[PDB]
């Protein structure tokens, strides 16, 4: 319907939960620079019911934060256009938590390569 | 100066057919799908029906779907909804409300942001009727007042003393009861020592009936 | 048929913030839209999706998007904006147009509590020459607006010929309203009195008449 | 206090307005990598207060779809260590708002540059 | 002093999403966390630093920040979240200790409404041979657990000498309270009735003695 | 498993002190701050004081500034707070709970919520006098039941406990919680509901037994 078509969210404003899971949110994940690289299966599956989605939202920037801290570009080209980011969030290598936050954002950096 | 003026609006009787117009003006109404929203009284809104801006594609509501006809008139740029076989539940105030743009097909939609200021619907099978008026007999304050029963439609109106009496005065609203038609009552606080000394008349007025009543309150 | 949930009703006082929430399956998917409709007025666009503000719209409105659920939030609230607030969006599945939900009524309370004052009068001998009679509750100075009203035959409830009007803004900015007791004289004649409860704020006030003298 | 620094937001977390301004929270803006490089004068001193922040922050990802769309990593380096992320968001400039989109966001890309 | 505000109270019926506020300057700067308290029981951590879930709360707690205010929101609410809800911050300052805010009551509605039974007791003899009369208002068996009690004389308000208990749960999850009224002697042999009444979700229950 | 157990509460008068301790077990006492925390009868929850994980910095919110002091003996694994100068706002349960972690590097403090809590050991500041109840009689009054009841009035501090008929009586009998009343003192109602039919032939006797005062007394409840 138009009207579905008119309130569609963009990519950078979606959630992604069992009933609407990353790859249909966010594509497959795969290697290209356009792809999306972050989440093991389960991740995958459940999105934000994923059981330690809390400890990997705590490292996402507010809107503020993201416009705050990133190196904010713009590209024109042919096929389109894009704002572009890069950044990086600093851990606190001291922190109790410290070396499982390591073991959980590295169980799903580059996971699907594992994928059979 | 982007405006949407209503019209069409009256009183009709269950089963029959009304049918609205909203004229658009201030922007480029054939480049825009159009909904009618309606509001009955003291609920919320409801949208009804929308028309593509081509008047190609039409969708209603279930509410309305197969007794509504929604178009358009893109050359004098106006909206119109046909109402048949109307149902006391379609009272409302029917708001015209310009609707996503489309472009060639994608549509683009920033609220509707842009509303007329509605046209009354009224399905009753109320007639025309005069209220009947009682006094409402007092009891140093005294509270005394005229009970306006049975009246349609509105207004009536109620002064005390032929207008000589203003302070204490209190008319409430009316009522709609189920039966179709409206009461009200006036209530007039006064000092109780006048109640023996004082004569008290309200004056009501309903002028569709051409009906005007002086009912003296006197106390028990 | 697809569902917008929203709080029928919120209260603030001045300078706080007001929130309203709406909640539906599809908002993880589909942009919200917020409107703002005072009593006899058209409905007035504050906030599209999500969280942008047509042009015209005071700065002290936003909104955010948390999965299910889109709050509409007014920092500093002013009496200017008690509304009532509807939220719209869209199923995702593509096979509808806009809902709207509820509506949320934004009280500002500008004001301190008043309990209601009740006048009750029995049917006029007039009336009951008649052949009918009515039982008049009228309730005013009473704030917030917001009353409920029951009548009682002795010490019974009674819920039939009952009619009641909204609350009505009275011009000293207080809240009026008015309930109709429809009884047959028999009736009204056969029980001992007749009683009208006014619930305000969780506390009641009545009014008692009875076929006297 | 050790309960102001226990419970204080790290970068990610924090959002700047006119009383806590982007130069505050997220440090000046510069052409370092972990340097922000987004805002003129008005959207520093003013963060989420701008008067056209809803229009930026539209661009900003959700938690999910940050870690959905983005390329994350993570860097060490003797200073500690990074996730960092890298992205594209493409714009729709067939939306009648693209024009002042692209307006609005090259105003604020490297405008520290011209910053006297 | 730097203060926390939280709504004294919400209502939800299970299965619906509760949602508390807090609010707090130095909330955009400084983390809040959640503790969940049933009646009798200490505090219990739900949410801390602003969203996470300790281990053991259940997944349907989660917590969100949104500038000076955070929500703690509770999907398809059940019978057992019903509790005090307090939130937890810090000024931004550096010169203060942590600081509640001041609770917010969940009720969740798990029973079906039951309006109060009343029983009012007229004084005692042996207690009039005391110089002492004492009006006992027991009001028990009603859901949810709020009344608010009246005491008339002669349909008239008495609102002196009345001692009124909170709500308490009975064992069959019902609510129970208690009124007392005291009196001297001579007002009650004077007055023509002393009425309680109890209203509870609008409905009213009254009962009645005299001499 | 981790775990506080506080002590020391009990009655006293406005203007005397008490010292409650709190004994911790099943995490490392020594490296975390500790604070106490307290609630008012039906009020919300109010930090009143913090001591760091070596003993040596102490803070106080205002309404507990120079009356009360914290401590801790990491050599018993204990906490302290000295009450002095009590007030009647001072009745509260007290509850002892696990603050924010401090480690060496700079001292950095690690704070995930307070996720240990104790039980809490109850206080009440009240100048009313022990005082033994009176107990009267609540006649029952004339579709089968009837309510008799017994009042048991003007007693400090609680504990009282109601039986009937030596406690043989168990079924309908519904003793409510006692209202604390502007003097200090408090009252309660025990009240059994009983077939009608009953009345004229079985015996209704309600035990009162306020241990505080050693007041035991048991009243007929006749029509």
């Amino acid at each position: 319907s138009s009207a579905a078509e008119a309130s569609k969210k963009p990519r950078q404003k979606r959630t992604a939960t069992k009933a609407y899971n990353v790859t249909q949110a966010f594509g497959r994940r795969g290697p290209e620079q356009t792809q999306g690289n972050f989440g093991d299966q389960e991740l995958i599956r459940q999105g934000t019911d994923y059981k330690h989605w809390p400890q990997i939202a705590q490292f996402a920037p507010s809107a503020s934060a993201f416009f705050g801290m990133s190196r904010i570009g713009m590209e024109v080209t042919p096929s389109g256009t894009w704002l572009t980011y890069t950044g990086a969030i600093k851990l606190d290598d001291k922190d109790p938590n410290f070396k499982d936050q390591v073991i959980l954002l590295n169980k799903h950096i580059d996971a699907y390569k594992t994928f059979p | 100066e982007v405006q949407l003026l209503e019209s069409g609006g009256g009183l009709v009787q269950p089963g029959g057919s009304l049918r609205l117009s909203c004229a658009a003006s201030g922007f480029t109404f054939s480049s825009y799908a159009m909904s009618w929203v309606r509001q009955a009284p003291g609920k919320g809104l409801e949208w009804v029906s929308v028309i593509y801006s081509g008047g190609s594609s039409t969708y209603y509501a279930d509410s309305v779907k197969g007794r509504f006809t929604i178009s358009r008139d893109n050359s004098k740029n106006t909206l119109y909804l046909q109402m048949n076989s109307l149902r006391a539940e379609d009272t409302a105030v029917y708001y015209c409300a310009k609707d996503h743009l489309e472009l060639s097909i994608n549509y683009y939609y920033y609220g509707m942001d842009v509303w007329g200021q509605g046209t009354t619907v009224t399905v009753s099978s109320a007639s025309t009727k005069g209220p009947s008026v009682f006094p409402l007999a007092p009891s140093g304050t005294a509270a005394l007042g005229c009970l306006v029963k049975d009246y349609f439609p509105e207004p009536v109106t109620v002064s005390w003393n032929s207008g000589a009496l203003t302070s204490g005065v209190h008319t409430f609203p009316a009522v709609l009861q189920s039966s179709g038609l409206y009461s009200l009552s006036s209530v007039v606080t006064v000092p109780s020592s006048s109640l023996g000394t004082q004569t008290y008349i309200c004056n009501v007025n309903h002028k569709p009936s051409n009906t005007k009543v002086d009912k003296r309150v006197e106390p028990k | 048929s697809y569902e917008l949930t929203q709080p029928p009703s919120v209260s603030v006082s001045p300078g706080q913030t007001a929130r309203i929430t709406c909640s539906g399956d599809a908002l993880p998917k589909q942009y919200a839209y917020w409107y703002q409709q005072k009593p006899g007025q058209a409905p007035v666009l504050v906030i599209y999706k999500d969280s942008e503000r047509p042009s015209g719209i005071p700065e002290r409105f936003s909104g955010s998007s948390s999965g299910t659920t889109v709050t509409l939030t007014i920092s500093g609230v002013q009496a200017e904006d008690e509304a009532d607030y509807y939220c719209q969006s869209a199923d995702s599945s593509g096979t509808s147009h806009w809902v709207f939900g509820g509506g949320t009524k934004l009280t500002v309370l500008g004001q301190p509590k008043a309990a209601p004052s009740v006048t009750l009068f029995p049917p006029s001998s007039e009336e009951l020459q008649a052949n009918k009679a009515t039982l008049v509750c009228l309730i005013s100075d009473f704030y917030p607006g917001a009353v409920t009203v029951a009548w009682k035959a002795d010490s019974s409830p009674v819920k039939a010929g009952v009619e009641t009007t909204t609350p009505s803004k009275q011009s000293n900015n207080k809240y009026a309203a008015s309930s109709y007791l429809s009884l047959t004289p028999e009736q009204w004649k056969s029980h001992r009195s007749y009683s009208c409860q006014v619930t305000h704020e969780g506390s009641t006030v009545e009014k008692t008449v009875a076929p006297t003298e």
